[PDB]
């Protein structure tokens, strides 16, 4: 009994970056590397609230941010990113191991053309700290209040009275 | 020996047996009380410790 409150279509009406899979896994590591705040803003809010009714505001900038990276690849480097991604695709699996070449074009265009370098291996992996301002959560499970505990067992022990007081056996 | 030994000792006998019952119908009363409730000491169950929980980040966010 209660209320599944939901909010609005209007809040969940984000531009809704498109790009396939493989173009997304191409420019994997740069867009990691920058691009980790909304990211690891919008991953912490959801970890902490544990609701995603509540951390929208933050997918909404994650996604503005990944829109802003994609333009930026869009107005610089978008040759050699067209023929990367499109190498990523023809492979099933989308393997970086047969698409290396490619990948140093991609690699050096963005470093010349915006000052971009590749995360290194397990750079990417590491946890991060992050600087945002929300409060946190005081009870993220909505726990309700606690049974008191059961009394205490304290005090010194004497005799039994009267020994066992089991039937006739006064000892 | 004089009457005054019978007398002193049924005293004793008596009081020590005169607590001895009501202590026991106290037990009754007592052991009815913790197995109706549960709030004391005994006739306590056992349940799940808490300290067996993992609270660390798992894969799901919103576990």
């Amino acid at each position: 009994p209660g209320i599944v409150e939901l909010p609005t279509l209007e809040d969940l009406k984000v531009q809704e970056v498109k790009v396939s899979s493989s173009v997304l896994k191409a420019a994997a590591h740069h867009y990691g590397a920058q691009c980790d705040k909304p990211n690891k803003e919008f991953m912490l809010c959801r970890w902490e609230e544990k609701d995603p009714r509540r951390c929208l505001e933050e997918g909404k900038l994650v996604n503005q941010c990944a829109l802003d990276f994609f333009r930026q690849i869009k107005r610089h480097c978008a040759e050699p990113f067209t023929e990367y991604w499109t190498c990523i695709d023809y492979s099933g699996l989308q393997l970086f191991r047969h698409c290396r070449k490619q990948q140093a074009k991609f690699d050096e265009c963005v470093l010349d053309k915006l000052g971009w370098v590749r995360p290194d291996l397990g750079e990417l992996s590491k946890v991060t700290k992050v600087k945002t301002d929300r409060p946190l959560p005081e009870n993220p499970y909505h726990s309700r209040a606690r049974p008191e505990p059961n009394p205490e067992a304290e005090g010194d022990l004497k005799p039994a009275k009267h020994g066992s007081r089991l039937f006739f056996w006064t000892m | 020996d004089g009457p005054e030994k019978n007398y002193e000792k049924t005293m004793a006998i008596l009081q020590i047996e005169a607590e001895k019952a009501e202590l026991r119908l106290k037990e009754l009363e007592v052991r009815r009380l913790m197995r109706a409730r549960g709030d004391g000491p005994w006739y306590q169950y056992p349940t799940i410790d808490k300290a067996l929980i993992d609270h660390s980040p798992k894969t799901t966010p919103d576990n």
